[PDB]
RNA sequence: AGCCAGGAUGUUGGCUUAGAAGCAGCCAUCAUUUAAAGAAAGCGUAAUAGCUCACUGGUCGAGUCGGCCUGCGCGGAAGA
């Protein structure tokens, strides 16, 4: 399990790589297999894309570590994210053609600039 | 959609190959001379892993991936069979460029971020089998 | 199956069992089994018992049995009337009172030592508990 | 650090001791140093669940007694035979 | 029905149950599991 | 607790075996992508495949787990 310690310094990590990163992308994980996630893990490592499946009450409050608070409507729902901490887009460019090549799950939410963008404006990204 | 390992340049005897992938459709001579015709480059007497692919029209489509990690490591160390009792009797030796060519061999086929974690998986089965890192 | 080598005395006074016992404490192993109720034990029974808990630790740390049987106890055989003397000597047993530590264990698992004293209790006449060692 | 709340026996004995374990009580000590004895009674369970850490036995402790505290060390403790209990304490001035 | 006066689960799928002022152990899985005191 | 989801690569770890592939048996039990995934807790195979579990994300919404000490009860408990 987790104790709160841990739960505390995970918020920081999520938090710490929140303030690095440049724009995230919020979507749903369920129904895929391991395989195709190691999969857009390597293809996440290959984008500098840092790819996390985390606790949603816990994401409250990372995100409330500013300016990602568009987003604390978006973790209702399995949450996985992709921050990329180098360039901004990778991560919204691959995540599409990801959900579109296994047709499971959403992508639901983004966020960038400090907005959150909404299923299909994601394109922007 | 099944999984064999097949030693180098051979196939079609009856108890490893035929009923096992013969029972799904797959016409079994395609499979066995293609398989040697591909895997003529693997050295003999290695063991070399085949995922053989099957459609509802039994036309298969196989890749032949990199041989294991425990018989890259039974070959890199010289050695035969591995150990009976791994890391309480050992078996053989590796130096860490052995190490990094099977993890190349097998960075076409790992997981893995660097050849630091393919020689670290590379490093696993390392130690599962007995064998000495010199 | 313990008994002693030689005595002074061949036969002994029935007695009796009261009071409180001595050696309450576990002073060897970490771990202890001891006896809540009071009653007599036969060397049979201790025997039996220590196999038990031998079979249950797979012979691995060790083993104390901190009682001992050495007072023999007699019986007629059938079909005798009173009388003739005292009856002839059949066993050997060691006297039990509550607070007793009849074995003590160490260099074992604690889960793995309440489960082979339950193992150990299961062949013993009286009340048994468990226990470990403490400072002071 | 471990506190222990106690009062001054008023009585003594045999009778005295089995009414304060009846009551879920019992009778300890406090002696050494140039001063007197002092006889006390305690909470059979918060002392129970003291010492059921170590450093009770290792360490100073104190002892409130009449808004006063003295500071003694555990210096041996007789059980009952087999229940998990405590018939008495002796307390050596720390 | 193992009909005893010592009744235990034997798996991690017998439950325990008091039925008319028996204690029995029930399986889904093992009806060789089944039993009541007695 | 329930219910949705996943329970991954090296790899069928080596030994042994006509076969052992997490699951006859012997020994190790590492490392990777990890939210998590035991060189596997059981059913399963000629050996696989196939089925849950450990573990984790989701929904849910406030108490829940199991020992200790005692009071009174239940079973154990059949005869002319
Ligand atoms: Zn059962």
């Amino acid at each position: 399990a987790l104790n709160l310690q841990d739960k505390q310094a995970i918020v920081a990590e999520v938090s710490e790589v929140a303030k690095g990163a440049l724009s995230a992308v919020v979507a749903d994980s369920r129904g895929v297999t391991v395989d195709k996630m190691t999969e857009l893990r390597k293809a996440g490592r290959e984008a500098g894309v840092y790819m996390r499946v985390v606790r949603n009450t816990l994401l409250r409050r990372a995100v409330e570590g500013t300016p990602f608070e568009c987003l604390k409507d978006a973790f209702v729902g399995p949450t996985l994210i992709a921050y990329s901490m180098e360039h901004p887009g990778a991560a919204a460019r691959l995540f599409k053609e990801f959900a579109k090549a296994n047709a499971k799950f959403e992508v639901k939410a983004a966020a960038f600039e400090g907005e959150l963008i909404p299923a299909s404006q994601i394109d922007r990204l | 959609y099944v999984k064999l390992q097949v030693a180098a340049g051979m196939a079609n005897p009856s108890p490893p190959v035929g009923p096992a992938l013969g029972q799904q459709g797959v016409n079994i001579m395609e499979f066995c001379k293609a398989f040697n015709a591909k895997t003529d480059s693997i050295e003999k007497g290695l063991p070399i892993p085949v995922v053989i692919t099957v459609y509802a029209d039994r036309s298969f489509t196989f890749v032949t991936k990199t041989p294991p990690a425990a018989v890259l490591l039974k070959k890199a160390a010289g050695i035969k069979s591995g150990s009976g009792k791994p890391n309480k009797d050992k078996v053989g030796k590796i130096s860490r460029a052995q190490l990094q060519e099977i993890a190349q061999t097998k960075a076409a086929d790992m997981t893995g971020a660097d050849i630091e974690a393919m020689t670290r998986s590379i490093e696993g089965t390392a130690r599962s089998m007995g064998l000495v890192v010199e | 199956m313990l008994q002693p080598k030689r005595t002074k005395f061949r036969k002994m006074h029935k007695g009796r069992n009261r009071g409180l016992a001595q050696g309450t404490d576990v002073s060897f192993g970490s771990f202890g089994l001891k006896a809540v109720g009071r009653g007599r034990l036969t060397a049979r029974q201790i025997e039996a018992a220590r196999r038990a808990m031998t079979r249950a630790v797979k012979r691995q740390g060790k083993i104390w049995i901190r009682v001992f049987p050495d007072k023999p106890i007699t019986e007629k055989p059938l079909a005798v009337r009173m009388g003739k003397g005292k009856g002839n000597v059949e066993y050997w047993v060691a006297l039990i009172q509550p607070g007793k530590v009849l074995y003590e264990m160490d260099g074992v698992p604690e889960e793995l030592a309440r489960e082979a004293f339950k193992l150990a209790a299961a062949k013993l006449p009286i009340k048994t508990t468990f226990v470990t060692k403490t400072v002071m | 650090m471990f506190t222990i709340n106690a009062e001054v026996r008023k009585e003594q004995g045999k009778g005295a001791s089995r009414r304060l374990r009846a009551a879920n009580k019992f009778p300890a000590i406090i002696y050494g140093g140039k001063e007197a004895p002092l006889a006390i009674e305690l909470d059979h369970d918060k002392v129970m669940n003291m010492q059921a850490k170590a450093e009770f036995y290792s360490e100073v402790l104190t002892i409130v007694v009449d808004g006063k505290e003295i500071k003694v060390k555990a210096q041996d403790v007789q059980r009952h035979p087999y229940k998990p209990k405590l018939q008495h304490i002796d307390f050596v001035r720390a | 029905m193992k009909v005893r006066a010592s009744v235990k689960k034997l798996c991690r799928n017998c439950k325990i149950v008091k039925r008319d002022g028996v204690i029995r152990v029930i399986c889904s899985a093992e009806p060789k599991h089944k039993q009541r005191q007695g």
